[PDB]
């Protein structure tokens, strides 16, 4: 099997959140695209991402390959490209993966695949109380802002506004409405509110430059669920139970 | 009471050169506008920011007064807010605070809230003194001074010579000395009697490092053996001005 | 001495790359331009940089042969107060080593002589069995890409194509560099590997900003040579002794 990623960046967004989630991931790769559903190491979040062939200037995968990997490992031979260059995963036998990193220089790795420990995911929530869709940009300044108070994110929904706020000693409350323009797409069955580990948000602050826009949604004694839609039609979603 | 100011990160700007070493600020609102003022533990630098009435877009008192407000978690927050040409409001509460950014490009609007002693307003106390050396200047120039000056020493001695100000440091075997004259780099100088000062250079450092989020054109001015005033005014209007009181011997 | 560079910031840089290995130096400033020789406290690296008479823009010298003591922490702790485009007028008596900044303004900092360990600098050449002119900036890449991989950097060539491995307890980082690839301008030698502490070739990146182009010489047992071709006939060499 042959794939080569024209952008390398993507995928380093996606392994920097994953290695700071979980020791060892695996990259399942799948003859029409490419998938990896990873829990962290506590159990109390999960990763999942989803790369349709359509973005890979390459697909050469007929059967199923289990490309499994030490999540920081991976993401230091993929900090070898600052800047647009390709990424070429490759693999003939089943225990041994080649990666290049096509540029003025080509990089190639060549490693010892790892057979690793794919772990049974709970079954994830397919309705949230309130689904809306705000900027990455604003997503992450306001976690990163909530995030300097308190460990303890407590994410607010309404009809028209999203609340990410802080309620630690000092009261931090940012806002997403209809009317500031902010707040883009909203879907809502129900007020939630419910509050998430920061430290854990603080993991996957990296998938927020894969989309212009996150698709938040979350509800009461529900998991929040941060939902990337690239273009090409690349899925990352983050499951974030409470705290 | 409510004010609004056009641009956050030159009301944020601020309330970082304010609050330096210390968290707790005193935010005094006049007829003139907001005001507030800190000086060190040594009290040589003396922090002080005015922002007139005129510049804010909305200004609102009930009757002048000052409010003492921890800003050190608010600080933080504030910097998150990619304030690009973001809108900040202050508004009374019941608790104290209450600060509103207004994000443009984002949509976001976050609000704090901070615990607020509400006292009597304070006395701006501008030190009446003739500097008879009063310089303009860039503040990139000014933090490469107080940089490289607080490398070599710890005392920098302002002086004067012929249409020139001369900048030096360093005591016996690392000195170090600048010379800043019109054009090459000070935007305008202005020479009244030849006059010398000596003054804290972690404390230029401390004052030139809150200058950082002015672009606009700074004014030094000391004479001799007087104090420094260093004052910017603010990129969307506003002053923050700074104290220096020399070294005598 | 009296010298002037006109490019203060890649100056900064070559004595930067110096402080990586010496805490102290000296400058050899002689007729024929300022030399800076000396070897690394493990004993593993000789650096040996010349900076010509052509290299400064007016250079002149008080004496037959000055030897300026410094430490390299302090010479580059006031050269870290270069500003992009500023110049570096950089003179001296037996006393104080005067480094002056003239740009945005004029900025002079006056560093004290010390008494240095005379170190003798390479008047020996060696034969290294290979040879290859590579650009600074393609080298300086894939070392700053590989040092964060493994403590050893495993080279060796074959067939006119210059390898760079770092065989590693997990897997193993394999770069082809060669005539055909764009990545060599020239390269000629016998197959010869040898690996070199990456540590040291790690900091000889730097230079980067210095220099343009580069030669690199190395050996089956033999040191490490990194030529990096600085301005007006300009070398910044790095030897660094291979692994038993």
């Amino acid at each position: 099997m042959k794939v080569v990623y024209d952008d390398v960046r993507v995928l380093k967004d996606i392994i920097q959140a994953l290695a700071r989630l979980v020791d060892e991931a695996v990259l399942k790769f799948k003859q029409d695209s490419v998938e990896l559903v990873a829990l962290d190491r506590a159990h109390i979040s999960l990763i999942s991402v989803n790369l349709p062939r359509e973005m890979f200037k390459e697909y050469d995968v007929n059967d199923e390959f289990k490309f499994g990997f030490n999540t920081q490992y991976l993401m230091k031979i993929l900090k070898v490209a600052k800047r647009k260059e390709a990424i070429e995963i490759a693999s003939e036998s089943p225990d041994s993966v080649i990666i290049n990193i096509i540029g003025s220089t080509n990089r190639e790795f060549n490693v010892r695949n790892l057979e690793v420990s794919e772990q049974e995911i709970p079954e994830i929530n397919l309705q949230f109380d309130i689904s809306a869709t705000i900027s990455s940009d604003g997503f992450k300044s306001a976690i990163s802002e909530v995030s300097t108070v308190t460990d303890n994110v407590v994410v607010e929904g309404h009809e028209d506004r999203i609340l990410i706020k802080a309620e630690g000693e000092s009261e931090v409350e940012v806002e997403f409405s209809k009317d500031t323009g902010g707040l883009q797409d909203l879907e809502f069955s129900k007020e939630s509110k419910n509050s998430y580990s920061a430290e854990y948000l603080d993991d996957v602050l990296s998938l927020t430059k894969l989309s212009d826009y996150v698709k938040i949604s979350f509800g009461n004694q529900k998991p929040l669920q941060l939902f990337f839609n690239m273009e090409g039609g690349g899925k990352v979603t983050y499951l974030l139970a409470p705290k | 009471f409510k004010i609004v100011y056009p641009n956050a990160k030159d009301f944020f700007s601020f309330i970082n050169s304010i609050t330096n070493v210390t968290d707790s600020i005193i935010l005094n609102f006049t007829e003139d506008g907001i005001f507030s003022r800190h000086l060190t533990e040594d009290k040589v630098l003396m922090a002080i920011m005015r922002i007139p009435k005129d510049v804010l877009s909305e200004y609102s008192i009930d009757s002048p007064t000052s409010v003492k407000l921890d800003v050190s978690s608010v600080k933080k927050i504030l910097s998150k807010a990619s304030s690009k040409k973001a809108t900040i409001e202050l508004t009374e509460t019941d608790s104290g605070l209450k600060i509103i950014i207004r994000d443009e490009k984002s949509g976001a609007k976050s609000t704090i809230y901070i615990k607020a002693e509400k006292g009597q307003v304070e006395q701006l106390t501008e030190p009446k003194v003739n500097l008879a050396v009063n310089f303009t200047t860039d503040e990139s120039v000014l933090n490469v001074i107080a940089a490289d000056v607080t490398l070599v020493g710890e005392e920098m001695r302002i002086s004067t010579e012929e249409d020139k100000i001369k900048i030096e440091a360093g005591e016996e075997g690392k000195r170090y000395v600048a010379f800043l004259m019109k054009d090459k780099p000070l935007k305008e100088l202005s020479i009244d009697t030849s006059a010398s000062s000596s003054y804290s250079a972690e404390m230029f450092k401390d004052a030139v490092k809150g200058l950082r989020g002015f672009s606009a054109p700074t004014m030094v001015s000391f004479g001799e053996n007087l104090p420094m005033k260093i004052d910017v005014e603010a990129v969307s209007g506003g002053h923050m001005i700074f104290w220096i009181a020399p070294r005598l011997l | 001495m009296k010298a002037k560079v006109i490019d203060a910031v890649s100056f900064s840089y070559i004595l930067r790359t110096v402080g990586d290995f010496l805490s102290e130096a000296n400058f050899i400033v002689t007729k024929e331009g300022i030399r800076v020789s000396g070897i690394d406290p493990s004993r593993v690296v000789f650096l040996d940089i010349f900076l010509p008479s052509s290299y400064f823009e007016g250079f002149e010298v008080s004496q037959e042969k000055e030897i300026i003591g410094f430490k390299l922490e302090d010479v580059n702790d006031i050269l870290k107060r270069v500003l992009k485009d500023d110049t570096l007028i950089l003179s001296s008596n037996e006393s104080k080593l005067t480094l002056t900044f003239d740009g945005e303004f004029t900025r002079s900092f006056e560093l004290p002589l010390i008494q240095v360990e005379s170190t003798q600098p390479p008047s020996v050449n060696l034969e290294f069995p290979f040879k290859a002119q590579l650009l600074t900036i393609t080298f300086a890449d894939i070392i700053d890409e590989l040092s964060d991989l493994g403590e050893v950097l495993n080279i060796h060539s074959k067939e006119n194509k210059l390898y760079f491995e770092v065989i590693g307890d997990l897997s193993t980082a394999k770069v082809e560099l060669s005539t055909d690839n764009g990545t060599l301008l020239e390269a000629s030698g016998a197959d010869v590997s040898s690996s070199y502490g990456m540590e040291y070739v790690a900091n000889t990146t730097k230079m980067r900003r210095a220099s343009d182009s580069m030669e690199l010489y190395f050996g089956s047992q033999i040191p490490l040579k990194l030529r990096f071709k600085l301005p007006q006939e300009g070398y910044g060499d790095f030897y660094i002794a291979p692994r038993a």
